[PDB]
This record gives C-alpha cells, sequence and structure tokens, in this order.
C-alpha cells in the first residue's frame, strides 16, 4: 500500500469551563455541536467551532462514566456510579430518569430518537425505549463489567468489550450473541467500529490495539510498540480508514495507521491522562479531552 | 449573529466560577467498611441530611461531603475507584466481633494497597468499643490472634494490638499519615475527631507544597 | 593588622565567592526547571526560592568589587556607590526572604486551612516583588555617604550623615531585630506545633526531617546576623564618642570587617540549609 | 482485508484528517 507517513495533526481550539476530569465526549452528526461531561457533576454541551457553552447542565450524581448525544441531536444520555441512565430533553430538563440496571454505567449510545443501548457493571447489555421506560431487550454471556459499547453505522448490530479481553458483536434486532472475538490480555477499555460498518478496533490496558472484522470473523491485525505501556483510553476512526486513534494515560494521544501498522502521528497538548476522543461525523477534526478538564480540538 | 449567543456563554461561566470556590474548598471522606460496622448509626449521631449514597454536611464553616459507598465496594477494577480526588477514606470496623476482624483487615490491605488512593489519608474507626470494654474479658482476643504479646484481659493492650494490626497493613508506610480512634456507638462529638483529622491532612499537604524536606 | 586584614578578607571572599556564584546559580536552574513545568505544589515555593536565590547571587557579584577595588584609589565615586548600594540591597533581600518564607511556614502550619486556599503563586510573586521595592526603597539614604573625598578606596571612609540615631535606629530594628523576631516567633511555633503532632498520626515520626531543617534555618539566619549587627552597633558607638580607646577601636572594626566578611557567605550557607533539604 | 483496502482508496478524499484542507473547506482554520 502507500504509507501516509506523518500528518501535521493540529490544534484549532481549546474548551475550558470544567472542573474536573473529563470522562467522555461524543460528536454529534452535525459536527457542530459537542457534548462532553465532567466527574465534578456537570455536563456540558460546547459550540466546538466557535468555542461556545451552549448548554451547562448539573447532575445529580458526580460520579458519571458515560455520555450521549442522539443522532438527531435531540436528547443528551447521561450514565454513572448511580446506575440510573438520565435522557435529556435540550428543548434542559430531564426526558426520563431511566434506570433498571445494577452496576454503574459505562457506554451508551442512541439508535433513534426512542431507543438506547446501555452497557454497566452487571456485565450484561440492555436496549431500553424511553418512552415504554423499561427495557424492551438484554443481552447476556459476558463475564466481566461490559465498559466498552460501539454501534454499527446501519443501527442493526453492536459490539461490546468487557473487561474479560474478549468481545462480543451482538444483533439488535435477535436480541442475543452473534460473534465473539479474543486476543487481549486485559480490560477492553474502549472499542469501535469501522466507519463502513464490517470491521472494528479495540483498545486494552495492555497496551495494544486491535482490528477485527466480522466477515473473517478473525483478528485481522494488532498494534503495539515497545515503548508504549499505558492503556489504551478510548478509540475512534477516520472515514477513509487508512488511520485510527487512541487516547492513552501517558498523556498524549496517538493516531496511528490503521493500515500500514505503524505509528503516524501523537497529538500532545495534554496535562493529564486522555480520557475521551472523538471524530466528526463528516471526518473534519478531532477532539480529546483529558484529566485537565481541558477538551482540544485537533485537526 | 452567532456571537452574540456567545453572551450567554458568558452568563454560564458565572455560575461556574461560583462553583470555583467550592469545589476547591470541598473535603471529599470515603465511608468504608461491611454490613456489622454500624454506619447506619454512626451517620444517625451527627444529625447528617440506586448505587452510591452521598451526604453533605458543614463543621466550622467547612464542607464535607461523605461518599456512602453502598455495598459496591466489593468491585475489584481500576476504572470504578473513580475517588482518587477523595481527600480521605474513612474507616468503620465493628471492634467486637473477633471472627469478622480478619476480613475487616483484609480489605484494609486491599484499599490501601489501592495505588490510586495513594495521595490518601485514613480515618480509621474501630466502632463500639463498650461491646469490647465488657467482651475483651469474657472473650481472649489472644483466642483468635496468635501474635498478641500483651494482656489479652488488659483492654488497651487489645486496642493497640488492634491499632497495630491495622496499621501494619499498609506498604509503603511514608506516603499519607493514618489518624485511628476507638469511639462507641454514640459517637456524641465525632465530627470534632473528623474535622481534627481532615485539618491535620491539609497540614500534611501544606507541607508536601512548601517542600521543607 | 591591616596585612592580616587584607589577607583574611580575601581569602574568605575568594572560595565565599565562587561557591556562592555556582551554588545560587545551580538554584536558579533548579527552581526555573521546577517552576517552569507548570507544577502546581512547588510554583509558590519556587518564587520565593528563585528570590532568595538571586539576591544572594547578587551579593556574589559585589564579592570580587571588594576583592579587587576595596582599597584600590579608583576615582569613581559612581562605581562604588553602585557596588556598596549592590552589597546593602543583596545582604538586607536575603534577611527579608528569610524573614518571609518564616512566616510562610510558620502560617502554612499554624493555620493548615486558611493557607491551603490563599496559596497563590502570584500572591507568593506579589511578597517578592514587595521585598525588593522595599530593599531598594530603603537603599536611598546609601547615596548619602560622598562625605569629602574624591578618590574612593571602597566599603571604607563611611560618612556620619549615616551614622546618627535617624539612620541607625530604623536599621537595626527594622533590618536585624524584627527579622530576628520574626524568624524566632514563626521558627519556634512551627517546631511546637509540629511537635505537638505526637497526639495522632505517624507524622511525629514523618513530618521530623521539618523540625532539623526549620532549627538549621534559624540557626544559620541568627548565627550569620546575630554577631556582625552588634559590631555594627560597636563601630556605631565609636562613632558616637562613647568608645575612645585606640587599640579597642582598632580591634572592633577589625571584628566588623571579619563579621561581615563572615555574614556574607550566608549566600553560600542559604544555599545548603536550603536547596538541599528539597527532592534534588 | 481487501475490501477495507479498497474503502481506504475510494474514500481517501473526505478525509480531512488523511488530506488536511485549507481554510477554503476548513472550519477550524
Ligand atoms: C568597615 C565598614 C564600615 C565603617 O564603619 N568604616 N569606618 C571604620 C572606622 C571609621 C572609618 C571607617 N562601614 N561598612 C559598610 C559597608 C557596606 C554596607 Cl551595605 C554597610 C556598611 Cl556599615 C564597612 C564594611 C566594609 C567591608 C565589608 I566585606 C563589610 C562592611
Amino acid at each position: 500500500i502507500d504509507p501516509v507517513g506523518r500528518i501535521q495533526m493540529r490544534t484549532r481550539r481549546t474548551l475550558r469551563g470544567h472542573l474536573a476530569k473529563i470522562y467522555a465526549m461524543h460528536w454529534g452528526t452535525d459536527s457542530r455541536l459537542l457534548v462532553s461531561a465532567s466527574q465534578d457533576g456537570k455536563l456540558i454541551i460546547w459550540d466546538s467551532y466557535t468555542t461556545n457553552k451552549v448548554h451547562a447542565i448539573p447532575l445529580r450524581s458526580s460520579w458519571v462514566m458515560t455520555c450521549a448525544y442522539a443522532p438527531s441531536g435531540n436528547y443528551v444520555a447521561c450514565g454513572g456510579l448511580d446506575n440510573i441512565c438520565s435522557i435529556y430533553n435540550l428543548k434542559v430538563r430531564v426526558s426520563r430518569e431511566l434506570a433498571g440496571h445494577t452496576g454503574y454505567l459505562s457506554c451508551c449510545r442512541f439508535l433513534d430518537d426512542n431507543q438506547i443501548v446501555t452497557s454497566s457493571g452487571d456485565t450484561t447489555c440492555a436496549l431500553w425505549d424511553i418512552e415504554t421506560g423499561q427495557q424492551t431487550t438484554t443481552f447476556t454471556g459476558h463475564t466481566g463489567d461490559v465498559m466498552s459499547l460501539s454501534l454499527a453505522p446501519d443501527t442493526r448490530l453492536f459490539v461490546s468489550g468487557a473487561c474479560d479481553a474478549s468481545a462480543k458483536l451482538w444483533d439488535v434486532r435477535e436480541g442475543m450473541c452473534r460473534q465473539t472475538f479474543t486476543g487481549h490480555e486485559s480490560d477492553i477499555n474502549a472499542i469501535c467500529f469501522f466507519p463502513n460498518g464490517n470491521a472494528f478496533a479495540t483498545g486494552s490496558d495492555d497496551a495494544t490495539c486491535r482490528l477485527f472484522d466480522l466477515r473473517a470473523d478473525q483478528e485481522l491485525m494488532t498494534y503495539s510498540h515497545d515503548n508504549i505501556i499505558c492503556g489504551i483510553t478510548s478509540v475512534s476512526f477516520s472515514k477513509s480508514g487508512r488511520l485510527l486513534l487512541a487516547g492513552y494515560d501517558d498523556f498524549n494521544c496517538n493516531v496511528w495507521d490503521a493500515l500500514k501498522a505503524d505509528r503516524a502521528g501523537v497529538l500532545a497538548g495534554h496535562d493529564n491522562r486522555v480520557s475521551c476522543l472523538g471524530v466528526t461525523d463528516d471526518g473534519m477534526a478531532v477532539a480529546t479531552g483529558s484529566w485537565d478538564s481541558f477538551l482540544k480540538i485537533w485537526n | 449573529e452567532d456571537k452574540a449567543a456567545a453572551e450567554r456563554s458568558k452568563e454560564i461561566d458565572k455560575c461556574l466560577s461560583r462553583e470555583k470556590t467550592y469545589v476547591k474548598r470541598l473535603v471529599k471522606i470515603l465511608l468504608l467498611g461491611a454490613d456489622n460496622s454500624g454506619k447506619s448509626t454512626f451517620l444517625k449521631q451527627m444529625r447528617i441530611i440506586k448505587g452510591i449514597h452521598e451526604y453533605d454536611f458543614e463543621i466550622k464553616n467547612v464542607p464535607f461531603k461523605m461518599v456512602d459507598v453502598g455495598g459496591q465496594r466489593s468491585e475489584r477494577k481500576r476504572w470504578f475507584e473513580c475517588f482518587d480526588s477523595v481527600t480521605s477514606i474513612l474507616f468503620l470496623v465493628d471492634s467486637s466481633d473477633f471472627n469478622r476482624l480478619t476480613e475487616s483487615l483484609n480489605d484494609f490491605e486491599t484499599i490501601v494497597n489501592n495505588r490510586v488512593f495513594s495521595n490518601v489519608s485514613i480515618i480509621l474507626f474501630l466502632n463500639k468499643t463498650d461491646l469490647l470494654e465488657e467482651k475483651v474479658q469474657i472473650v481472649s482476643i489472644k483466642d483468635y490472634f496468635l501474635e498478641f504479646e500483651g494482656d489479652p484481659h488488659c483492654l488497651r493492650d487489645v486496642q493497640k494490638f488492634l491499632v497495630e494490626c491495622f496499621r501494619n497493613k499498609r506498604r509503603d508506610q511514608q506516603q499519607k499519615p493514618l489518624y485511628h480512634h476507638f469511639t462507641t456507638a454514640i459517637n456524641t462529638e465525632n465530627a470534632r475527631l473528623i474535622f481534627r483529622d481532615v485539618k491535620d491532612t491539609i497540614l500534611h499537604d501544606n507541607l508536601k507544597q512548601l517542600m521543607l524536606q | 593588622v591591616n596585612e592580616l586584614m587584607k589577607t583574611l578578607q580575601f581569602a574568605v571572599h575568594i572560595p565565599t565567592f565562587v561557591l556562592g556564584l555556582l551554588l545560587n546559580l545551580l538554584a536558579i536552574h533548579g527552581f526555573s526547571t521546577f517552576l517552569k513545568n507548570r507544577w502546581p505544589d512547588y510554583a509558590a515555593t519556587s518564587i520565593y526560592m528563585i528570590n532568595l536565590a538571586v539576591f544572594d547571587l547578587l551579593l556574589v557579584l559585589s564579592l570580587p568589587f571588594k576583592m579587587v577595588l576595596s582599597q584600590v584609589q579608583s576615582p569613581f565615586p559612581s562605581l562604588c556607590t553602585l557596588v556598596e548600594c549592590l552589597y546593602f540591597v543583596s545582604m538586607y533581600g536575603s534577611v527579608f526572604t528569610i524573614c518571609f518564607i518564616s512566616m510562610d511556614r510558620f502560617l502554612a502550619i499554624r493555620y493548615p486551612l486558611l493557607v491551603s486556599h490563599l496559596r497563590s503563586p502570584r500572591k507568593i510573586f506579589g511578597i517578592c516583588c514587595t521585598i525588593w521595592v522595599l530593599v531598594w526603597t530603603g537603599s536611598i539614604p546609601i547615596y548619602s555617604f560622598h562625605g569629602k573625598v574624591e578618590k574612593y578606596m571602597c566599603f571604607h571612609n563611611m560618612s556620619d550623615d549615616t551614622w546618627s540615631a535617624k539612620v541607625f535606629f530604623p536599621l537595626e530594628v527594622f533590618g536585624f531585630l524584627l527579622p530576628m523576631g520574626i524568624m524566632g516567633f514563626c521558627c519556634s511555633r512551627s517546631i511546637h506545633i509540629l511537635l505537638g503532632r505526637r497526639d495522632h498520626t505517624q507524622d511525629w515520626v514523618q513530618q521530623k526531617a521539618c523540625i532539623y531543617s526549620i532549627a538549621a534555618s534559624l540557626a544559620v539566619f541568627v548565627v550569620s546576623f546575630l554577631p556582625v549587627h552588634l559590631g555594627f552597633f560597636l563601630q556605631f558607638l565609636v562613632r558616637n564618642s562613647f568608645i575612645v580607646e585606640c587599640r579597642a577601636k582598632q580591634s572592633i572594626s577589625f571584628f566588623l570587617q571579619l563579621s561581615m566578611c563572615f555574614s556574607n557567605v550566608n549566600c553560600c550557607l542559604d544555599v545548603f540549609v536550603y536547596y538541599f533539604v528539597i527532592k534534588e | 482485508a481487501a475490501d477495507l483496502m479498497a474503502y481506504c482508496e475510494a474514500h481517501a478524499k473526505e478525509d480531512p484528517l488523511l488530506t488536511p484542507v485549507p481554510a477554503s473547506e476548513n472550519p477550524f482554520r
């Protein structure tokens, strides 16, 4: 293939106001509005271009570990250690203090205006209907806590990572697990699909990234260097697919070649562990959040 | 135009800037133990005020936030310990139940060795000393522990033995202080003790910022 | 005694000058490395550590201008005035930096809560700037030392216009006795408060090196700044027709000359008692 | 495998990370 070598990846903005560590962010479908919340009990919806606090939502549970922004830009989701997923109507008050999980929440991603898939510390991923108020299906089959969750870019299947160095591809419609993948040594900290929808990439605290597919149903390839030792906090993707990303505990976001199997860039500018990382739905620019409370928007 | 909305943004900061003078003056205190420790009687003793519980109270114009992990403590992976910003870990232990003291000490040894809590002070409490002052004579402390050296009929010997058992569980003793106390289930002025140990933890933090040593 | 004067002063200054230059430059290097790296715990302390190191380096600078320009006649009143003002400024800046550091430590320890919020590194920088401002403002009366001589042997023939009551009394009390009183009260209370923490945790066996370092700091400040200012008082009394003995006055002058050449090496004693009770 | 390479080849044109764009089509610049 033709290597891309290095990419001069430069910041374009910095976002301030959070009073503690950022735990997760989400890129909207219009790329303009971003949502991220901290461990001080504050959600904020940011104007990503202009750096304007569009909204600052307080939280009842200051121990919060996942956030979501609806694909229709209508709602947001907020989950944390109090086990209740709050669905917030932006048009901001609680739409549904929607509950049903036992473990702490780790990742929730809307399917439409009405359905939400949640991962928790109960080791079971639950698909919920906000209108009904209760679960509409529940996926089991994992052992460790499902910390990572990523939707397919067709709203039909999803992947979950569960602290046991394995991931489950499950079908939303069938309500069951379709395939399982291994290859790691530690927790699955974050997982994401390849934007086409026939492959996905995994990050684990064993300082190793991996890329599998649902077509061949085997570990396609892996990403690792001897000088990297911290755990992959988060991953994302670029539309082309020649790149993937990986936030790290070692203070920086390493951007690697998704095919040539070599590092292609490093984003510094973070004073603490990198906890959040997303790519806009049009591929314009990455955003990362770290325990600094400083979200910044690379490009 | 668009930039006019930035005025609203400024308004938002005019609220967030208020939290700047609170989330910095705020003291975080985990509250841990077991079922038999008597957490409920402890909390009810100071007139204080899903998964994890939180309580808010104030001592001498200082805001304390007691984060009562209500049985979720049994989790053993990093991501759940989002508590590294917590000032102190206040333990309760049922001193009387010597049978459960091994499990309590195992909790202590696996909590203080969290590298997450490498920068956290501990405030251990040995609850219900009346049920120990009136049970040390009847039940021999040496009958459960094979390394006890003092007098099993002497209360203070057993008390010092338990303290040293809990302080002997810490690897890297030189990291942060470890207070303790022997308070009964009444806990009439226990908030003063919590305040004093938090103040001393802040004093140690100051000496860490003054770099006297 | 004059050959002994020159020999003692030179053999004291040359190692003092070299050692002070090297050590204070290294201190500035190390605390700049600590400070510029955005370290928040070691900032508001590195600021006054830098200020101390800089005052001490300036007092190092004025050493050769006493090791080659002391008795050499020089038609340069401006240069001699600059050197003497530099000497006074650097010495008393070290004095007041030490006094402020000791008030900082006692305020942090006696009141541990308040100094934990009111701990702006910008506030420490404001205090340091006020230190320089007050030192240089007080170093204006050193201009009125001309007397009636043009060819100057520096560090000598200091005028009686700056030997009267209004220039000596506000120089002992406000330059030594107030720094001594403040350093003494702060250091004693800090020792007695870090000692009172035996009624509780292991800090009675953990924050113990702090007591040793605070006691060492008090000792060094006093022993570099107690004898020299009493020699200053002796020379003032000589200047006020209180001592008439010739041999005794000559011995007192030698004592003051030696006391100041021993007080300057505090610029090498403030770099050992501090900047080595640290991690690096 | 090969399908991923074809997807990379076909959709590289809309990747403001693989091909950074000047301020003409860059709202972040
Ligand atoms: C010697 C001497 C004198 C002095 O009183 N000389 N008289 C001796 C008897 C009558 C005629 C001259 N003043 N300073 C002095 C110098 C600088 C400052 Cl910032 C303040 C002061 Cl008071 C030094 C002195 C000389 C060398 C050193 I090294 C230190 C002090």
